[PDB]
Order: C-alpha cells, then sequence, then structure tokens
C-alpha cells in the first residue's frame, strides 16, 4: 500500500531458527530475571547454618 | 530524541514501588521503607 | 558606532539607577540594526552580536532588582538571539548561564508545561554536562517527588550565582506544598519535629505559619482531623447522573442515528 | 479538503525535526483536521500530535492518540515506523504507570 | 406515565390539605391517619447499608448489559 | 516572541514591533494567535500613529484563526490603508466576505426598510461599491447585474 518511507526501518536481524515459536497467556511475571529457584534454596539452608 | 521522556521516569520509579510496597504490607518501618526502594536515607523516604 | 555602554557598564552597581544608560541604547540599536532575525544579508555577522551584547547584559542588573514583570520580556528577546538560525558564534560566554535563569523561573512559577516544553532547546546537557542547567532540571524532579532534603541541599549549591531572586519564589511553593501533605489524618505533632526540620532552630515563624493554617493550638497537642465520610456514601447525587446515563443507552439502543 | 490533510502534517513535521514544541503546540490547537483523512495521513497526524501532547505533560490524551494511530497504521508495510509509534506508546504509558 | 399519575395524585392530596386555612370538612381524622401511615413508609434515607446494596445490584444488572 | 515587546509603554517603541510583525505574519503567526490579544488593545489607544496599521496586522492574524466576523470587523478599521494593494491574493478573501456579510445585511433591512432599519456601516458600503466600481471599470457585465439584485440595490 502507501507504505511511508519517511520513519526509517530499523534492521531486522531477527533469529529465524524458531527460538520460541509458543503461544501462551504470557504475562509479565515470567521475566523476575530471578536466578532460578535451586541456589537461592541451596544457599539458605548453608547461610542459617542448618 | 526519547531520551528527554525517560529522565523523568524517577518519579513513577518511586510511585510504582510505594504502591506495591503499601499494597503488600501493613505496617513497615519507616526505616525499612528506604531500603527496599533505595531511597539512600530515612529522613527524606518521609516526605515521599 | 554610538556604544554608550563603555562608560561604567562593567561595574557593580548596588541596586543603582543603571537603567537609564540602557534606555538610550536599546532604541537606538533599531534605527542603528535590525535586530529581527532577517534572514536576509547572513554574511554580516558582526551587526548582531553588538545587538546580543546590549541583550544578554540586561539580565544582569535585572534580575538583581527583583523585577518579575519586566524580567520575562527580556528572556522572550534574548532566547532569540542564542538561537538564530543565522550563521554566528557557536557559544557566548554566558551561553548556559542565562537560559538556565529562564528555566529556574518557570519552574518557580509552578508552570511545568513551559519547562518541560523548554528543554528540548538544549539537545544533551540537561543531566550529562552544562552544570548551568543540571541543577535547574534536578530542581524539578526533586519536588515532582516528595524527596526535599535534596532542594535544601541544592538551595546552597548554585552554578551561576546566588540566584537568591527565584529561591525566594521558591519558599513559596515548598512550604505551601509542606503543610498541605501534614494536614492529612494524622496524629498530633510536638512543636520540636515542625520547628527544627527545615532550616530554623526556634523561630516565631511557625507562630505565624499554625495561625494562617489551622492546627489548633492545644497543651503541646497538635491534630489533624480528616473524616471525609460524611460526603461520600449517597446515591440521590448519583441517582441524577445515573438516569442521564441510562435514558442514553435507550437513546442510542431505539432511534436510527 | 483533501489537500491540507497531508499539508499539516508536513508543516508539523517541520516542527518535530527541531526542537520547536512550544510554537507546535500552537498550530495543533488552532487548526483543525479533515475528516476524509485517507486512513493514511491520518496515522501521522496522531504521531505527531501524540509526542506533542507527550512531551507537555499531557499524558493521558498522548497514550489514547498513539494507540488510535496504531490500530489506523499500515499493518503489512510501514514497518519502519511502527516501531517508532512503538517506542514513544511505550514510554508514555510507562509515565503514567 | 407513572410519574405524571404520582404528581397528580399527590397534587390531589395537597388540594384536600387546603382545609388547614380554609376549613371546609373539620379534619376527616381517618384521612390523616392514613397520610401519617404514608410518611412513616417512605423508603429510609439513602445513607446507610442500603447504598451498597443497590450498587451492589444496580452493577450486577450492568454485566448483562 | 518579537511581539515580547508590547508593554514598555513606550510609544514610538513598541510600533516599531508592529511594523515587524505583518512581514512575519504568516511564518509563524501561530504564536501570536490567542495569548496576545493587545493588538486590539492598542488599535483602541489614543496613542494614535496607529489604529490602522495594527487593524492591518489584527484582521491578517484573525484571517487564519477563521472568525472572518473578527476580520472583517477590524479589517474595515484600516480604511484606505487595509485594501489599497486590491491587487493580491489575500484582498480577495475578505472583500469575498464583506458582499457576503452585506448581502446578509440587505436582505434582513428590506423586511423593515419603512425606519428603526440597522445602522448599516459607511465604510462596509463603499468597500462594496468600490469593489462594484472594479467590476464596471473591467467591462464585465454578467457578474454586475446579479450582485445588484443579491444587495437589492
Amino acid at each position: 500500500d502507501d507504505e511511508f518511507e519517511e520513519f526509517p526501518a530499523e534492521d531486522w536481524a531477527g533469529l529465524d531458527e524458531d527460538e520460541d515459536a509458543h503461544v501462551w497467556e504470557d504475562n509479565w511475571d515470567d521475566d523476575n530475571v530471578e536466578d532460578d529457584f535451586s541456589n537461592q534454596l541451596r544457599a539458605e539452608l548453608e547461610k542459617h547454618g542448618y | 530524541g526519547t531520551y528527554t521522556l525517560i529522565i523523568r521516569l524517577r518519579h513513577n520509579v518511586i510511585k510504582t514501588g510505594v504502591r506495591m510496597i503499601s499494597l503488600s504490607y501493613s505496617r513497615i518501618s519507616l526505616a525499612d521503607i528506604a531500603q527496599k526502594l533505595q531511597l539512600d536515607s530515612p529522613e527524606d523516604a518521609e516526605f515521599i | 558606532m554610538y556604544e554608550q555602554l563603555k562608560g561604567e557598564w562593567n561595574r557593580k552597581s548596588p541596586n543603582l539607577s543603571k537603567c537609564g544608560e540602557e534606555l538610550g541604547r536599546l532604541k537606538l540599536v533599531l534605527l542603528e540594526l535590525n535586530f529581527l532575525p532577517t534572514t536576509g544579508t547572513k554574511l554580516t555577522k558582526q551587526q548582531l552580536i553588538l545587538a546580543r551584547d546590549i541583550l544578554e547584559i540586561g539580565a544582569q542588573w535585572s534580575i538583581l532588582r527583583k523585577d518579575i514583570p519586566s524580567f520575562e520580556r527580556y528572556m522572550a528577546q534574548l532566547k532569540c538571539y542564542y538561537f538564530d538560525y543565522k550563521e554566528q558564534l557557536p557559544e557566548s560566554a554566558y551561553m548556559h548561564q542565562l537560559l538556565g535563569l529562564n528555566l529556574l523561573f518557570l519552574l518557580s512559577q509552578n508552570r511545568v508545561a513551559e519547562f518541560h516544553t523548554e528543554l528540548e532547546r538544549l539537545p544533551a546537557k540537561d543531566i550529562q554536562t552544562n552544570v548551568y542547567i543540571k541543577h535547574p532540571v534536578s530542581l524539578e524532579q526533586y519536588l515532582m517527588e516528595g524527596s526535599y532534603n535534596k532542594v535544601f541541599l541544592a538551595k546552597g549549591n548554585i552554578p551561576a550565582e546566588s540566584y537568591t531572586f527565584f529561591i525566594d519564589i521558591l519558599l513559596d511553593t515548598i512550604r505551601d506544598e509542606i503543610a498541605g501533605c501534614i494536614e492529612k489524618a494524622y496524629e498530633k505533632i510536638l512543636f520540636t519535629e515542625a520547628t527544627r526540620i527545615l532550616f530554623f532552630n526556634t523561630p516565631k515563624k511557625m507562630t505565624d505559619y499554625a495561625k494562617k493554617r489551622g492546627w489548633v493550638l492545644g497543651p503541646n497537642n497538635y491534630y489533624s482531623f480528616a473524616s471525609q465520610q460524611q460526603k461520600p456514601e449517597d446515591t440521590t447525587i448519583p441517582s441524577t447522573e445515573l438516569a442521564k446515563q441510562v435514558i442514553e443507552y435507550a437513546r442510542q439502543l431505539e432511534m436510527i442515528v | 479538503a483533501d489537500g491540507q490533510a497531508t499539508l499539516l502534517n508536513l508543516l508539523l513535521r517541520n516542527y518535530l525535526h527541531y526542537s520547536l514544541y512550544d510554537q507546535a503546540e500552537k498550530l495543533v490547537s488552532k487548526s483543525v483536521f479533515p475528516e476524509q483523512a485517507n486512513n493514511n495521513e491520518w496515522a501521522r497526524y496522531l504521531y505527531y500530535t501524540g509526542r506533542i501532547k507527550a512531551i507537555q505533560l499531557e499524558y493521558s490524551e498522548a497514550r489514547r492518540t498513539m494507540t488510535n494511530a496504531l490500530r489506523k497504521a499500515p499493518q503489512h508495510t510501514a514497518v519502519g515506523f511502527k516501531q517508532t509509534v512503538h517506542k514513544l506508546l511505550i514510554v508514555v504509558e510507562l509515565l503514567l504507570g | 406515565h407513572g410519574l405524571k399519575g404520582l404528581n397528580s395524585k399527590l397534587l390531589d392530596i395537597r388540594s384536600y390539605l387546603e382545609k388547614v386555612a380554609t376549613g371546609k370538612l373539620p379534619i376527616n381524622h381517618q384521612i390523616i391517619y392514613q397520610l401519617q401511615d404514608v410518611f412513616n413508609l417512605l423508603p429510609d434515607v439513602s445513607l446507610q447499608e442500603f447504598v451498597k446494596a443497590f450498587y451492589l445490584k444496580t452493577n450486577d444488572q450492568m454485566v448483562v448489559v | 516572541g518579537i511581539i515580547s515587546l508590547l508593554d514598555e509603554d513606550e510609544p514610538q517603541l513598541k510600533e516599531f514591533a508592529l511594523h515587524k510583525l505583518n512581514a512575519v505574519v504568516n511564518d509563524f503567526w501561530a504564536e501570536i494567535s490567542e495569548s496576545v490579544d493587545k493588538i486590539e488593545v492598542l488599535y483602541e489607544d489614543e496613542g494614535f500613529r496607529s489604529r490602522q496599521f495594527a487593524a492591518l496586522v489584527a484582521s491578517k492574524v484573525f484571517y487564519h484563526l477563521g472568525a472572518f466576523e473578527e476580520s472583517l470587523n477590524y479589517a474595515l478599521g484600516a480604511g484606505d490603508l487595509f485594501n489599497v494593494n486590491d491587487n493580491s491574493e489575500y484582498v480577495e478573501t475578505i472583500i469575498a466576505k464583506c458582499i457576503d456579510h452585506y448581502t446578509k445585511q440587505c436582505v434582513e433591512n428590506a423586511d423593515l426598510p419603512e425606519g428603526e432599519k440597522k445602522p448599516i456601516d459607511q465604510r462596509l458600503e463603499g468597500i462594496v461599491n468600490k469593489m462594484f466600481q472594479r467590476c464596471l471599470d473591467d467591462h464585465k457585465y454578467k457578474q454586475a447585474i446579479g450582485i445588484a439584485l443579491e444587495t437589492r440595490r
């Protein structure tokens, strides 16, 4: 159609290997960027001496 | 050409945190508020 | 040609009636040189700087005389000079000092709409550099949130000069806000925290402050009661609003538009 | 009509290209826009008007103006400006909360 | 139409009560008795838990709409 | 922002800026759109040297604000100063309105022409005729007849 060339089109440079290719109900609670759960628990026992 | 709008987000980062902190806690010590929000001091925590 | 300003312009005047020296000049410039942008005559760069110099020197004595209405009239003029699209010197001797002098003023008048709309004239000197404008902008964020202990800390650190002609204006915009915040339904606060909090040890200002505000005087007991409960919990007034609302649903559900 | 729609965006654009926001907001408040904007010029008008209100603390209408531009913007093409419209909207929303 | 009728009937009651100044009949007695009961039956002021009950039902009808 | 200098109470200094606006009343008119209505205030001022050149600027600013009723009102205030350069792309916009206003006034008068009629402004009346003569001097007669009927004269 009447495409707008005035606004530059940023290079895609995307990963075309189907990294995720998944459709869920993705919310914002899945990306708290925490270091797993086992690690936190693992250091918990030693930190408190138990 | 959008950095002008971002440097004004510092207020929001506190508003959202204070909203959640007041949403999840019921009676939190004034000093503890600064530590969770990285306020750097308890004296100014009262005003905000 | 017809400088008229080489006499004693450089020296200080303790509230001297030095305006008269300027008056005869700003008239003669326009007959001498046109201070409008005047895109034509791009190569002729010498003429303007004399006009600009007559201008930026205006702020020096002005800001010192506590001249609000006269002040704005000068900021309007000078800025255009810094902004002219004709070729000129990239930066003057007071490039940033004066511009912020205007910006700090806009915040003082509680006009934040123009403050943010004015920063874009400064591309990337807001925070990274331009110590002249970093403080005035920082003052905006601090006031936007409740962080005020920093405001007095910055009140003693000014980039250009004492700038006291504006800090006095902020006093009106701070104390009135602080009192309003404390007005909520809190309990008694003794006259010991509110007294030695901001800058003063044991003045009488609060006594006047309490007088013009509420804070009923008691046995060292100050109250701040807020109910906002009698007014709510009513639908009779909502009844009229609701009736109009539903009828519109009926209106826009039956009749053809 | 049908021609001042394109002009208004263009005249609006030059204001944005520089920091001339102060006098940009004056034109929007005074000039109006045609109802028949071909659904293509309307996309630009919303974006620029979205940013003008964005910088002046008029966030509430900033988000609604852009999102309307988003849905009226072409889908298959104009990918370049989709990123710019998206970028400002997420920043405008973040300020709103 | 219901509001029109309610006003007319209420206006009819007001016309009879003109006997307060210029007596027509010496106070029918019984008519007053019913009028007193009418006032007591007026719905209780809309400021207590009734207001919450109304909203919890007026809004519940809005979901279906 | 050059219009900034309009409040120093200096009659000669004020007018110098007004001279400049007309040349820049199109490139960046917007700033002087509604935040500055002092042009009319000075146009009522007894200071003189003005009240006809401000009207030129006063009507020009209202030209593109759309309020042609205001533009027509102040436009006549310049009198001979305004429409002297009757050859341009701006003169026709107001004149096309002067005929528009006159026709809507003449017709309303015809209902009650026997006294108690509205006092049609003399300056407007002269403008239409001056336009009317320009028709005759142009020799084009077809247009001339109709405007006579529309004006009810």
